[PDB]
DNA sequence: AGCCGTAGCTACGGCT
DNA sequence: GTACCTACGGCT
DNA sequence: AGCCGTAG
């Protein structure tokens, strides 16, 4: 599923995770080919907190992901083996597109720790509202989200690494009463 | 700006995906029993022209109107919706009548929405009663080109008519179906007692009634469920032992527990006779038609106990299945676990409200139509008057402003004088108009009654819920055994 | 009860086949378009889908098509939707399309659900008139619905966008052309039916793909235009450069028509990599929305890039043929048809339309100047009028006496029934004398057109004149000699 | 695929052969499961006189109707080991539904002549009009095609080999000219 | 030989 | 969320 | 366990 871009050269190539086959084939087609690559995921992904490593390591969009960085994953990931400088999340501007970005924070929190540190992973701004990306032109979704001139990309910080150990395990975990008690204290129904 | 904290970043995505799928998708209102999917589809039927009097209408059309007008959502998750509202063995009240293959009881699906047709049954009409006359707030759709309502009037309680199933985030709903004529006379008894216990209730709720029926063992289940919300109630197959001959016998499964697959639960048995976990059974058959229902048949070896079969089979087999009861439903926008008397308060307040509502829209119209018909009297006695007006006038605006000066009429009055059509001058018109506005003035003080007394208003709930009552009210399909 | 396998093979088959042919994989001669591509267009002018409106879900109007005209599988619709807009695969596109519609590398456009359309200003062309008698119209598959059986096409749109269809012991291979040749060639045909193949072919020079390159010799051509069978050599735009230090490279900007662009950078791969091809050091698609089709073959230094060239377009798809193969339903039925015939049949089918036009325009002028007699005859006698009608107790007995004392129809009667008392004001009052004195003008008009046969033969070339000036482009493939 | 039936007596048993897996379902429920079996088949199967002998074994739709059959193919078929005496045809009132139909034909003459000369070989007739199968409720598909009582089956009937062997090799065969040539004779617009 | 174009897996919670 | 079996004719 | 039912 995974569309390279031309150039070899880590420090100038990104890859893009779009949300859907629709958008994956509009985002290839708006792409810089020489500098940008398109990995499709076909929506939900595995929750890597609730799953075990048989399975993990045997789901097909995990190891295209893991292929295509080339680095590896947990105490055998190589930061200097990168492919992509730029690991850029690109998914709708709704709910279940901030869900599969929490289940993909969560992949690259659990294995690929290192690669959030080096400040490789990003964030895609598409425009906000009803659209989602698989109803966008190719060159809008270029103009707006993948052209470097335009775009706005959310780097993504680790600032506290027990606090984040301790949001990963109580938003994605197997204990659903503290994620209760998250939504309970948090909740906005205004 | 330019950078965000993974913490923060986190926190924020998941509670907006968590609050999305708990106000928004998966779990229930307590006042019409549904969720947003299922209120869209009974809408776009509303909207669509769809009532039970009219011609079945393809489901691909109907998903994709209601996907383009209020549901973003992909067609797989609209259309399975609604199939399961047309089949019987799902709904205990089917809210939608299908044409077409709308599955069956071993799990098979229904064909695709390209082959079904479908349309309202006669109980949605008493869903979606009274909805274009202001008894339920509208809200913009997702795009902000379309009206979409925010709960329906829901003139029978559905919630726990249809029961409902939903698993949301760090929370879950089920609520399993009740007889109707049970929960409209639990609802009448309600309002005559507004301090009724849980055990004086369920002198009208025996318990749920599934639409598969099957058997319900003991009373505590069902009255732990209807006390604090939650409860496990136990579910069993309709089963006999009757002879085959030659001094053999079997037993006849002619009805198996709520949303138990048939197939795989015949399955499970001839599993459990293949790793010998179960000794006496010779054949397994499903003998289930369309003709005879549902009939399964397992064949006993000669001289083997029957009923340690059976109660093996319990035992090990969905042939007992149990129902998990969490009454999680949306209560003014936020989720809560309700027990048996807070379903029936809040969807009471919801029919007190919709009344009302209703009452105080038909006053206004009534209003509107008598001061209308004031101007057109006005005009029949002095249409010669009222033609020489319009003619000297060269604009609609002048003939509007001279109306009103000379024959003491408002805009609107002014306005359907001259939308009035030359055939409303004939001879019986001014009685028609005379006879009209007499039987408005009537009318009026006929709905003035009703605001103006709490109890006249809560009498015409309790009238209107009763004829629902005798119209749509069934016998009871599961047996309730003590215990 | 009984029934005899060689019956039985011999009815099915036929009846499977001649609905292949007659309603399925071939397109009619008078609006180039197949049973599916009517039923979308016909169905986006009965949803409102024209341009000036927004677009429309493509789940919302293919499920709308299949419902109410098309029986057959959703798959089926959209993706005849989707090739008619794609501008590599309509040279006049029929359909204006929101979202991934595809690419030239054979990438599939994107779910129903998440893409969108509405008509092209050029389709309003195909659907002007549609509702003016101009064309017949025929129960739909289950007698609930009213389809066209052909629409009235003001632009040669068989030739002009033309076919390919897969039926059952035939099959058909219609080129796209040019817009302003085919007009050209329709204007020429209306003032010589006598014209030849030979005189068309100085306003139709050849094909003209949307996806441009070039096409090898007029030979192929001229076979084509002739018998309605020939074999054309579709080349790819390549030009030779150099790229630095002593070095070249081939560089194509044009593919050949229904070439995936993917599949043939594949093959000149796998050539490479098999060794079946010498002096490539590089292949590179260097195609983005920006710069548009560039495809980069890497010569080695010192050989011979034209040799290369040479041998790929031996080799791989960067030449390809199109085997024209013109068959149409030419009166219900197929028929193999050269240039002048597909010319003909179209021509005949606009002079047709322009009439039958002109007809129900006249009828309809003629209804509302009646209408309007009427309302006059109310207006100049307004104080009779009103008494007659308050004199009358039912509006069955004020039609009659209004009938009976001014001399007028039931429906002039009815409409002076229905005439709202602000028709009485000074403006309302001018505005049926103003509307009645243009329409006694325009059937007089309409009147001209109908008694002379050339008045109606130079309106068809006017407007033909007009669509062609207003979509005529210029010619994108190359036919080099 | 194969939804089989109770009895296991070939003389009562019969076999449905399905047009699209929304019919295939639909006739699972309407069906007398004692002594009626169905196989739906996806849509258009593989024309046996176009294709070579490897193809045809390796094709799932074909394989399927010989495990169902349990006769073999050819010279391999064994009429005592038929698992149903009647091979029932059901595809819609239409153009590919009898385009279906003559495919399905064609593999039976060519692999189990024997079982069409046994009169094992049935066509259903569902209700004509222009609902297809898959549109259908099941218990009309019963009470119209499949219910003994009401149904109308055709009994497939082989007259002459010559000329069916000649009707096949035409209709079906590799040379479309002489399948032009028999549609431009037979054609009536 | 194979292509053109109309046809016929996951999240999430609760079970005890 | 996604897919790959098939007919059909003509060209390579 | 893996299933219920709305989502990608
Ligand atoms: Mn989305
Ligand atoms: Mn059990
Ligand atoms: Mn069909």
């Amino acid at each position: 599923k995974l569309a390279d871009c031309s150039s070899k050269s880590p420090e100038e190539c990104e890859i893009f995770l779009v949300e859907g086959d629709s958008a994956g084939g509009s985002t290839k087609s708006g792409r810089d080919s020489r500098t940008q690559a398109i990995l499709p995921l076909r929506g939900k992904i595995l929750n890597v907190e609730k799953a075990r490593l048989d399975r993990i390591l045997n789901n097909n969009e995990i190891r295209q992901m893991i292929t295509a960085f080339g680095t590896g994953i947990g105490g055998d990931f190589d930061l200097a083996k990168a492919r992509y400088h730029k690991i850029v999340i690109m998914t709708d501007a709704d709910v279940d597109g901030a869900h599969i970005r929490t289940l993909l924070l969560t992949f690259f929190y659990r294995f690929m720790r290192p690669l959030i540190e080096a400040g490789y992973v990003y964030i895609a701004q598409p425009p906000t509202g009803y659209k989602g990306l698989g109803e966008m032109n190719a060159d809008q979704l270029w103009e707006t989200t993948m052209n470097p001139e335009h775009r706005a990309l959310l780097q993504v910080k680790l600032e506290d690494a027990i606090e984040a150990d301790q949001t990963f395990e109580m938003l994605m975990g197997d204990v659903v009463e503290n994620r209760r008690q998250f939504i309970e204290d948090n909740a906005v129904y205004a | 700006i330019n950078e965000r904290n993974i913490t923060s970043e986190m926190r924020e995505s998941f509670l907006d995906y968590a609050m999305s799928v708990i106000v928004a998708r998966a779990l229930p209102d307590v006042r019409d029993g549904l969720k947003p999917v299922h209120r869209r589809i009974l809408y776009g039927l509303n909207e669509q022209g769809m009532t039970p009097d009219k011609s079945y209408k393809k489901s691909a059309r109907i998903v994709g109107d209601v996907m383009g007008k209020y549901h973003p959502h992909g067609d797989s998750s609209i259309y399975e919706a609604m199939v399961r509202m047309a089949q019987d063995f799902s709904y205990r009240y089917p809210l939608v009548d299908g044409q077409g293959n709308f599955g069956s009881m071993d799990g098979d699906g229904a064909a695709a929405m390209r082959f079904t047709e479908a349309r309202m049954t006669k109980i949605t009409l008493e869903l979606l009663r009274d909805i274009n006359k202001d008894t339920i707030d509208f809200i913009d759709n997702y795009d902000g080109n379309e009206r979409e309502p925010s709960v329906l009037p829901a003139r029978f309680p559905n919630l726990l008519a249809n029961g409902a199933s939903g698993i949301a985030v760090g929370m879950a709903t089920n609520i399993p179906p009740h007889n109707l004529t049970e929960l409209i006379n639990g609802v009448l008894s309600l309002s005559k007692n507004p301090d009724i216990s849980i055990a004086e209730l369920m002198e009208d709720i025996e318990g749920p009634d599934f639409p598969t029926a099957g058997l319900i063992l003991g009373k505590s289940g069902i009255r732990r469920a209807y006390e604090t919300g939650r409860g496990s109630i136990q579910m069993r197959s309709r089963a006999v032992i009757e002879e085959r001959g030659g001094g053999r016998q079997r037993i006849v499964v002619t009805e198996i527990p709520f949303q138990v697959n048939k197939a795989r639960m015949i399955e499970k048995i001839a599993e459990l006779v293949r790793d010998k976990k179960i000794d006496g059974i010779t054949d397994l058959r499903d003998e289930t038609s369309l003709r005879t229902g549902v009939r399964v048949v397992i064949d006993v070896r000669k001289d083997a106990n029957a009923s340690v079969i059976l109660n093996n089979l319990y035992k090990q087999t969905p042939l007992q299945t149990s129902f998990g009861v969490n009454m999680i439903a949306l209560v003014n926008g936020r989720p809560k676990l309700i027990n048996l008397k807070e379903a029936l308060v809040h969807y009471l307040e919801h029919q007190k409200t919709v009344v009302r509502r209703r009452t105080q829209y038909n006053l206004r119209k009534a209003k509107d139509r008598a001061h209308i018909l004031e101007g057109l009297r006005i005009a029949l006695d002095h249409i010669d008057e009222i033609i020489s007006t319009i003619r000297e006038s060269d604009t609609d605006k002048v003939a509007m402003e001279s109306l009103q000066q000379r024959f003491k009429l408002s805009e609107k009055q002014a306005q359907a004088i001259l939308d009035m059509r030359l055939r409303r001058l004939t001879g019986l018109e001014r009685d028609k108009i005379e006879a009209e506005y007499n039987e408005l003035l009537n009318y009026i003080s006929e709905l003035e009654t009703i605001l103006a007394d709490e109890e006249v208003l809560l009498q015409l709930v309790r009238d209107e819920l009763t004829e629902i009552r005798d119209r749509f009210g069934d016998d009871r399909r599961t047996e309730i055994q003590l215990g």
